[PDB]
């Protein structure tokens, strides 16, 4: 059986869950952020918090794909998880059996293709709230093996009428289809505490996009009207259609044209077109960057960035405070869903016996910081001469470097 | 004034005694009147639309 | 397929096989609706939009009424016989059989 | 009598209700309201 | 809901759809009781305050 | 049946008493007599078309 329990039957493993819903890889985003106003966004948020996640799903990508800041922000910070070492190590004090189960997984991830863009598919649930990878099961003679792995867009899902943390697919019913087990790696990070449909940080950092989008669209149009006056011409009366067009034609192209004539009966005004500043604008789109930056990657680094400045704890002080918490949550989260969705299936179909779940190895990524090897190598001869007897399995783990064999 | 007529010298469906035919430009889209009629006579612009307010 | 066996091996009377065929034409079926750009985008409470996923649904749904519009038709549409699919006086021998 | 034959298992339930607001308490306990000082010793 | 998926022959008929918008008020709803504030303490088996 | 006209909106090539004019609507995309006119009949469908069966 899986992790929660639930019964497992090889029998539905052939062949996808969506194999049947034809009508879902038909589809086509309907993109709600062109003309998006903040009753809509309101609108947009409140029909997700009860269930239509097809329409907040859809904004969160074109909100993805239409902001340059947020895109990098969250670019540079997925990139940082994809960069990290990881290792598969046995449960407390194991057994040799245990072991060498904890072995041969390593062994299948590592020799295992497509693991990076599991990764990265998996991460989209940072600010997509939730991200589902359906699994591709094939028999290679006596052995299950993952085929493939695809992202589903989180705009084929739902909430379930009678439970507002469970996801299902859209199958046409009011209470959509429940997840096939072991057929998904669905990844939901918790940035706060509360529902599925609100644990997005592209819900927190939907506002200053829109901050940001009217503030840029507004400065475009006032860069567009910016220039030659708006001149007015008038005309006495008794002037007729021909005498009028021509006397437009000419206040039309006045602009342009340097010099021009007209009766001394007619008039041009010459009126402020559009006088100002950019700094208003500004302003706000450095204000929602601020925010932006904030929120994604933390005040200490982006918005209010830190600043130059080497040395031996250079590293900790950048890091330390704010980026290696970060980069720790989300990595022990990412760690966390693997070992529960994808190890877990390896360990109970490719193996004999009913290992208990308490016991299954766990997936660890390498979150060892660089430790400064000059001062701690001056400071050890001290030490050892004084008395002290140091370990050295603790200088080669907080070394990186590797044990003798 | 009229929103549209969707004329283009075809209506959608306009069916009388029994048999639905195609003719007579009897496009409209407004609900002064005969919405759930409209329903009927409309929906089917079989040709194309040309929509030219007769502003009346 | 081969008919009875005979009573007589003394002068064999020889046979052929019928070749059978039935042609029918894959025509199209197709139904849309038209709507106003502005509309779509100016809608934020998610309806007016749902339109692709409605279609989908119906097209999705589409080849049970064919199959159950052709079904309704039995009585009225032909088989390869030449008669009525449900018809009382398929002809299947010089003599007669009915399926209805 | 008194039927009704409806679904159950549909994205829609019959004569849907509205939880609009909870079922908030209204006391009456002591300097809040008037009807315990320039009155009798009332409480609603 | 769509139209009928109909057969093709020459071309394609653009239909609409309808909508049948429903609205529904509030209504407030209240029941209150009247007690003596003395009463409720001036009690030695627990009832009249649970009220 | 005529399973398209080929007429609505369009105007297709008619030779006639040595002069290819362009009218009359004659138009048809079937295989039941004088396919091989049935081009020099469509050689010219300068305009758009728009197909309606007559049903015939």
């Amino acid at each position: 059986v899986d992790v929660y329990g639930n019964p497992i039957r090889t029998q539905q493993l052939r062949e996808p869950q969506t194999s049947r819903l034809a009508g879902l890889a038909k589809e086509f985003a309907q993109h709600p952020a062109k003309g998006l106003t903040p009753a809509k966004l309101a609108r947009i948020l409140v029909e997700a918090e009860q269930g239509n996640l097809q329409a907040q799903a859809e904004l969160f990508m074109d909100m993805e794909e239409r902001d340059a800041h947020l895109f990098a922000e969250m670019s540079k910070r997925k990139r940082a998880i994809l960069g990290l070492d990881w290792a598969v190590e046995p449960p407390r004090n194991a057994s040799a059996a245990e072991k060498a189960d904890a072995d041969y997984l390593h062994e299948l991830l590592l020799d295992l293709e497509g693991l990076e863009d599991l990764l990265l598919d998996a991460l989209d649930g940072i600010g997509h709230g939730y991200s589902c990878i359906e699994l591709e099961w094939a028999l290679q003679g006596r052995e299950w093996m993952p085929l493939a792995f695809h992202h589903r867009p989180q705009s084929w899902f739902q909430l379930n009428p009678e439970d507002q943390n469970e996801l299902r697919l859209r199958d046409n019913s009011p209470a959509g289809e429940a997840l096939q087990p072991f057929g998904w790696i669905i990844h939901r990070p918790r940035a706060r505490s509360g529902y599925v449909a609100r644990s997005g940080l592209f819900r927190v950092l939907a506002w200053p996009y829109l901050f940001r989008h009217y503030a840029t669209s507004d400065l475009a149009e006032m860069l567009e009207i910016y220039g030659l006056p708006i001149r007015l011409g008038k005309y006495p009366p008794g002037t007729a259609d021909e005498e009028k067009a021509t006397l437009l034609r000419a206040v039309t192209g006045l602009g342009h044209a340097a010099a021009g004539i007209i009766p001394e009966t007619m008039a041009i005004d010459f009126q402020q077109a559009a006088q100002g500043s950019s700094d208003p604008f500004l302003a706000m789109m450095r204000q929602s960057e601020d925010a932006i930056s904030k929120a994604v990657l933390g005040g200490t680094l982006t918005s209010t960035t830190s600043q130059s400045g080497g040395g031996a704890f250079a590293l900790g002080q950048v890091h330390n405070e704010v980026r290696h918490d970060l980069l720790a949550s989300d990595a022990r989260q990412l760690a966390a869903t693997l070992s529960r969705d994808l190890l877990w299936p390896l360990l109970v179909l490719n193996r004999p016996g009913s290992p208990d779940v308490r016991r299954a190895p766990r997936l660890v990524f390498d979150l060892r910081e660089q430790a400064d090897i000059t001062s701690m190598a001056q400071s050890i001869p001290a030490l050892v001469n004084v008395g002290l007897e140091i370990p050295s399995a603790w200088v080669y783990d907080k070394l990186g470097i590797p044990q003798p064999a | 004034e009229v929103e549209g007529v969707f004329v283009r010298a075809t209506v959608e469906r306009r069916c009388r005694a029994g048999f639905c035919f195609d003719k007579e430009g009897q496009g409209f889209a407004d609900g002064v009147l005969s919405d759930e009629q409209l329903e009927a006579l409309e929906s089917d612009p079989l040709l194309k639309v040309e929509r030219c307010t007769f502003s009346g | 397929q081969f008919p009875k066996l005979r009573e007589w091996i003394g002068q064999r009377v020889i046979k052929d096989m019928a070749a059978q065929g039935y042609q029918i034409t894959n025509k199209l079926f197709e139904s849309t609706v038209g709507v106003k750009r502005t509309d779509i985008e100016d809608d934020n409470l998610g309806v007016y939009g749902p339109l692709m996923q409605e279609m989908g649904r119906a097209a999705g749904a589409h080849p049970d009424e064919l199959v159950f519009a052709l079904l309704k038709a039995g009585n009225a549409n032909l088989c390869y016989d030449g008669q009525n699919f449900f018809d009382t006086d398929h002809p299947v021998y010089p003599n007669v059989d009915g399926t209805g | 009598f008194a039927p009704a034959a409806d679904p159950g298992a549909a994205w829609y339930l019959l004569d849907t209700s509205r939880s609009l607001k909870p079922l908030i308490y209204q006391e009456r306990m002591k300097p809040s309201f008037t009807s315990m000082t320039k009155e009798d010793d009332e409480q609603v």
